[PDB]
């Protein structure tokens, strides 16, 4: 007799064709990623209290350089420069994660006079590349690409005349933009197929 | 990570509102046709 | 106004990345692997419905397409889809 | 299944309605009172020895804390409940009006570490009351003892945005109720005789429909006088109280603690609902809650609704004639359901994730 | 509702299970097709798929290409004893023949040493 | 990463808190909170502040998106924390919101207040557009928040927001309010607020209301008073106003399907243009009686100002990123105005996009929602300010751990 027992189709198919112990307590922990020793709280197992806070790994600071006084006095001073002035820079730094588009912003502009983003950035490089040149042993990346600050600004100053375009370099731009394939077509097709009919011309 | 987390959990929260809520309303309308469905296994009691 | 037109390039690149990780596959391969899979398709199919219907059956079952594969496959390739087939079977019928 | 098996609870702080799901009423209550020596006890032991043992409410107007007290209220609930657990136990419990995370967390923790429960759940007590009739939303008063919700549940949501509440559901109505009374007539001035006290409106609860009538249901000067007989037989005829403290409810000012009226606190509920949803929610109006049988309380809600809400809209009410327990109702409709099974919390998840589940 | 799940992802297949059930149910192969008809079908079609895909990608490693093209389809095809006997009648585009190896030309004639 | 805390979202019309972690916040107040000198009584229940008695003058604890009563800041503090939190504020950390415009004097003397008082464990005050952009899943984007006081564009990059990039305009809900109002007084609308009804019969279309007059009226200030009418009006708004589709034209206005509205009182009257003129001042102001002057911005202008002071290697970034937020901002069709305003104005190569989000919760919780996420965050644990940070830093600690 069919022994089946079991699915029809799957049945047909093969046939056919021969007491938990682990409390979750509100625990204290401190995070290893802060220095001031604060106790924070977390829903942590049983099997884990007393564990290093995992998150903490993610805490890598940007690396801004530090300097001593005499470092600054000997070697970074500049006339348009105080340290009043700079050390506020590399403060912002510090706090910003070393992003100069936040940084310019947070300038204080009441002490200090107004400063732009490419100066900023510039006089920033310029102090890190000094604390480097006056470097050997530490290996601080000697030969920093310091940006040119003038081609930084010009590009800044291009790219923003194109940003505002609306009566005509944006809606009549695309006259120029036609013109931008006829001139290298037209140009060509006119005067190097003179030349070519001249010379055809004097063959013939 | 923990937006998209957020956002996909309140959309399926909301989806399951309106499963308990289908559904409680389907138990009430199965309740009346389980009276109807009472009616007729009276029939069929008759007919076996 | 679209004209949308269909095709298995999504299930036939996820098993090549499954089986192969760090091997892709061109546009003109993946063109090549559907026709092979519609080809497949309707051989099958064809097998399927011709078999039912010399039992007078109006329905093509998984039996039907189970002994459709025994037949068009050759020698040691029935067995594995055979196997694969039955064991995906078991497993949908199961609620997994 | 635990359709089959559900459990539901719901211990507010006037009755603790548990016991196994399954059927259309509580399978056993107890007043969810717990005491200790003055210088331990649960259910109906506490309160007969109301006199003499230290008691208190495990929950308070929503708080709740389950180590002794509602630890207590739980082991008691085991008798109205199956036994030992691998018999018969998906157990949803008592959540409050609005306070998710502090209670959640900690009720479900512990429940599932005392009672070790393969299954548990937990939601409040708003859509397990409207899954009593079921429709779309529903504004449900559910003044009880401790809280007056105003709930506006859409699609089951219990939306906290628009969620607001008043104070005047349970022992606050009786002490107005207690303190009326010796004004006019006997009464007693001690929590010992407080159930007694209640017991007056247990049977006599017609509203005076104040603001519209506001004068005629007492110059009557007939067929008011039910003459409620306490356990001696006094036949004092009861009287004002009659009218008095139907509408406290409504009325807060009547007391003297003041808040916007349960008619007025509801019509401000939805009017901080969305404007196209609002809709439904004056035609789906709810009641629930052991203070809210009162057989007045319709009549006096449609009319306070019509005077508040728009022409346009009308008050439709489904207050079920059993709103005693609608909560339980709904909630065993819920929990006692077959397709239900794939939502419950059991020992995978909990040890993947913990109590700190979505809650 | 309940979350709907798919069918290809309950056998635990990669291929459309349901497209396969659509293509079947309106393609007149049949009047009622079978719940499992389709499963199967895309089942099989999965597993030819992964084996020719295999054969492809050790083809294409051995040619020291990343991109499967259709020579190594071809070459897969015409290989495997199995795959060539299903598929002997069908032709491949932008696809070749197996090749000779042309080192037999080394050890029997070259050029001389005249005028070289 | 998830600790028990409480987001405080303390908004010029309404203050939401609840805990970290929540899809939406635990309760929802109006900011209006009533306030009468008995110390002084605050009320900060809606059932409890929208009642027929307590004279309850409306004292505003914060004005412009800015504290300015921080007895009255401590009364709604403490009400929210025993009403419906009900809960230690030493056993919860607390996350703040404030304004991008918030001074660092008040910065500080809010974060002082929290710990002489409420000896919290842990504190953050983060600006309001950074946990919009937070919640809305971009770290750098334009903040849009037409609010109750007034509407501001302010762009985030980088989780930071650029100060001189902030624009605000004080077309935000006051001014739909005083619209509305001068809309119910030409049109002969008597704006009777609930609390003044007694009972009131059906009347037909456009004919005078048939109401009467509680006899036992409460004693009411014209702050009161002033506020009932302003709530009654705000429903108007959510009930009528919509914004036009194109620059509002009276030919084209003329042509829409009226909404009909019931006041309290039974007035009920269809709506024509009227209602399409109004939310059009948001957009352009010109056309504005009483308002005659055009350095104020609208909304598509204020946008489009606050992104052309940004530097123009972001502001690619800022149009592809315009979250759009708050109240306001869910009138009809307002949504599709703006982003055909931005799309005419924006630049092709600036690929403008608009978040998604228009829900209610989404759009008025926005900015809650944000620092409910951002105390979820195993990362955040990092930057709280502890008590023991503030004691020893003092009070400026607010300018180091939260910018
Ligand atoms: N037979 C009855 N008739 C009229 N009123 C009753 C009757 N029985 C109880 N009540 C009233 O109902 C109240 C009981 O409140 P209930 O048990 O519904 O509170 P709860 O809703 O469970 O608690 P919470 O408010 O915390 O949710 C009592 O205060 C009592 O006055
Ligand atoms: N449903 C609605 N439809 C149309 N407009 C509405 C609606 N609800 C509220 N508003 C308007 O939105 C305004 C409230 O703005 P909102 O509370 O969102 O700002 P906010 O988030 O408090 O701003 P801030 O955080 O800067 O204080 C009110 O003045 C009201 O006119």
């Amino acid at each position: 007799k069919r022994p089946e027992g079991m699915h029809r189709e799957v049945y047909a198919l093969l046939y056919s064709d021969k007491k938990k112990v682990r409390p979750w307590k509100w625990m204290p922990f401190t995070n290893p990623a802060r220095k001031d020793g604060a106790m924070f709280f977390h829903w942590r197992r049983a099997a884990e209290e007393g564990k290093d806070y995992p998150f903490a790994r993610f805490n890598k600071t940007v690396q801004v350089p530090v300097y001593s006084e005499q470092e600054y006095q000997l070697y970074l001073h500049d006339d348009a420069w105080t340290k009043a002035e700079t050390d506020h820079l590399f403060d912002l730094s510090r706090r910003f994660d070393l992003r100069f588009v936040v940084i310019h912003d947070r300038y204080d502009h009441q002490q200090f006079k107004k400063r732009s983003v490419e100066d900023l950035k510039e006089r920033y490089y310029h102090i890190c590349a000094k604390l480097a040149n006056v470097r050997a042993v530490p290996g601080t990346d000697l030969k920093i690409p310091v940006f040119d600050a003038g081609h930084e600004r010009r590009r800044k100053e291009q790219l923003e005349r194109l940003y505002n375009r609306t009566p005509e370099q944006v809606a009549e731009e695309e006259y120029l933009l036609q013109e931008l394939r006829k001139i290298e077509a037209r140009k060509k097709e006119r005067e190097k197929r003179s030349q070519d009919l001249q010379k055809l011309i004097t063959a013939a | 990570w923990l937006s998209a987390d957020f956002a996909q959990e309140r959309r399926w929260k909301r989806g399951v509102a309106r499963k308990v809520v289908r559904m409680v309303i389907r138990h009430h309308e199965e309740q009346r046709q389980k009276e109807e469905r009472a009616r007729r296994e009276e029939q069929a009691k008759l007919r076996r | 106004k679209r004209s949308r037109k269909e095709s298995y390039s999504v299930y036939v690149y996820k098993v090549l990345k499954q089986v192969h990780p760090d091997t892709g596959i061109s546009s003109k391969a993946m063109g090549i692997m559907n026709s092979f899979v519609n080809d497949i398709f309707e051989r099958i199919a064809g097998e399927a419905s011709r078999l039912a219907h010399y039992n007078k059956r109006s329905t093509i079952t998984s039996r039907e397409i189970q002994t459709a594969v025994r037949l068009l496959l050759p020698g040691e390739l029935a067995k594995h889809a055979v196997s694969e087939g039955t064991k995906a079977v078991t497993k949908y019928t199961s609620s997994k | 299944d635990d359709d089959i098996a559900a459990l539901v609870v719901d211990n507010g702080s006037g009755m603790c309605k548990a016991g196994f799901a399954g059927d259309d009423a509580p399978r056993a209550v107890f007043p969810s009172i717990v005491g200790r020596p003055r210088h331990s006890y649960v259910g109906d032991e506490a309160q007969s020895k109301r006199g003499i043992l230290t008691l208190k409410y495990p929950i308070e107007h929503g708080i709740v804390t389950n180590w002794d007290d509602m630890e207590k209220i739980w082991h008691h609930t085991f008798y109205n409940e199956l036994r030992v657990a691998p018999e018969e136990h998906p157990v949803l419990l008592t959540e409050a009006p609005l306070n998710p995370k502090a209670n959640r967390e900690k009720m479900t923790q512990i429940m599932f570490e005392t009672f070790n429960t393969p299954a548990m759940y937990v939601a409040i007590q708003a859509v397990l009351s409207l899954y009593a009739s079921g429709r779309t939303t529903g504004i449900v008063m559910d003044s009880g003892d401790g809280v007056t919700h105003t709930v506006p549940i859409y699609e089951g949501y219990a939306l906290p945005h628009a969620i607001l509440r008043l104070d005047l559901a349970g022992r606050d109505l009786t002490d107005y109720l207690m303190k009326i009374l010796t004004e006019r007539g006997y009464s007693f001035t001690t929590t010992a005789e407080r159930e007694i006290v209640r017991d007056i409106k247990e049977k006599l609860c017609y509203v005076a429909l104040d603001f519209e009538q506001e004068m005629a249901t007492a110059a009557s000067s007939s067929s008011l006088e039910k003459s409620y007989e306490l356990p001696d037989g006094q036949v004092i005829t009861i009287g004002n109280e009659r009218f008095r403290c139907p509408e406290a409810l409504f009325q807060p000012s009547f007391l003297g603690m003041e808040s916007c009226g349960i008619h007025e606190t509801t019509f401000n509920s939805i009017m901080k609902c969305d404007v196209d949803i609002r809709k439904d929610l004056y035609a789906n109006t709810v009641l629930s809650g052991g203070t809210t049988m009162y057989p007045g309380i319709a009549d006096r809600m449609q009319k306070e609704i019509t005077a508040l809400a728009p022409s346009t809209m009308k008050i439709k009410i489904i207050a079920p004639p059993e709103r005693k327990y609608s909560v339980w109702i709904g909630g065993s409709i819920l929990a006692s359901l077959s397709t239900f099974q794939q939502m419950w919390i059991s020992k995978q998840e909990y040890d993947e994730s913990g109590p700190s589940i979505v809650h | 509702r309940a979350k709907a799940k798919s069918r290809s992802s309950r056998a635990g297949l990669q291929f459309p299970v349901g497209r396969v059930h659509r293509l079947l149910r309106k393609g007149n192969y049949a009047e009622r097709v079978g719940a499992g008809a389709p499963v199967y079908l895309a089942a099989v079609l999965e597993y030819l798929t992964a084996e020719i895909l295999e054969l492809a990608g050790n083809a294409a490693r051995d040619n020291k290409k990343t991109r499967i093209i259709p020579r190594h389809l071809q070459l897969a095809i015409r290989n495997d004893e199995e795959l060539n006997k299903l598929l002997g009648r069908v032709t491949i585009a932008q696809g070749g023949v197996l090749p000779n190896i042309q080192a037999v030309l080394l050890p029997k004639k070259t050029e001389s040493h005249h005028k070289a | 990463d998830e600790v028990g805390a409480l987001v405080f979202d303390i908004g010029s019309y309404t203050v939401r808190a609840g805990y970290a972690g929540e899809d939406c916040p635990k309760v929802d107040f109006p900011t209006a909170i009533g306030m009468v000198v008995e110390g002084p009584t605050y009320y900060i229940d809606t059932n409890a502040l929208r009642v027929p008695r307590e004279n309850m003058e409306a004292i505003s604890p914060l004005k412009n998106g800015m504290v300015e009563d921080w007895d009255s800041f401590q009364a709604i503090l403490d009400h929210t924390y025993k009403m419906h939190v009900k809960s230690e504020a030493s056993l919860h950390p607390v996350l703040m919101s404030e304004a991008p415009w918030n001074t660092r004097a008040k910065r500080e003397k809010l974060t002082e207040l929290m710990f002489e008082h409420y000896n919290i464990p842990a504190f953050f005050l983060c600006k309001t557009a950074v946990l919009t952009a937070f919640a809305n899943g971009r770290s750098t984007g334009l903040i849009l928040d037409s609010g109750a006081t007034h509407t501001t564009a302010i762009p985030v990059h980088d989780g930071y927001v650029l100060q001189q990039g902030i624009v605000k305009s004080p077309l935000a809900g006051d001014f739909i309010t005083m619209q509305c109002r001068e809309l119910f007084q030409e049109m002969n609308i008597e704006l009777v607020p609930p609390y003044m009804i007694a009972s009131k019969e059906a009347v037909r279309e456009g004919s005078p209301a048939n109401w009467k007059r509680k006899e036992k009226l409460p004693q009411v200030t014209r702050s009161w008073h002033n506020y009932m009418c302003n709530c009654v009006i705000q429903d108007f708004q959510a009930s009528v106003l919509q914004v036009s589709d194109s620059t509002y034209d009276e030919q084209v206005a003329a042509q829409m399907p009226t909404v009909h509205y019931e006041f309290p009182n039974g007035y009920n009257c269809d709506f024509g243009a009227e209602r399409l003129k109004i939310p059009e001042g948001l957009f352009d102001p010109s056309n504005v009686k009483g308002l005659s002057g055009n350095t104020m911005l609208g909304v598509s202008h204020v946008v489009t100002t606050s992104v052309g002071m940004c530097d123009i290697d972001i502001r690619p970034g800022l149009y592809g990123s315009v979250i759009v937020a708050g109240g306001n901002t869910l009138i009809q069709s307002f949504t599709d105005r703006l982003n055909r305003e931005l799309s005419q104005k924006t630049p092709p190569s600036m690929r403008l996009k608009l978040i998604a989000n228009n829900t209610t919760v989404e759009r008025r919780f926005s900015s809650w929602i944000g620092g409910s996420i951002l105390a979820s965050l195993g990362t955040f644990q990092q930057m709280w300010i502890s008590k023991q940070e503030y004691e020893e830093g003092g009070k400026q600690c607010v300018e180091r751990k939260c910018p």
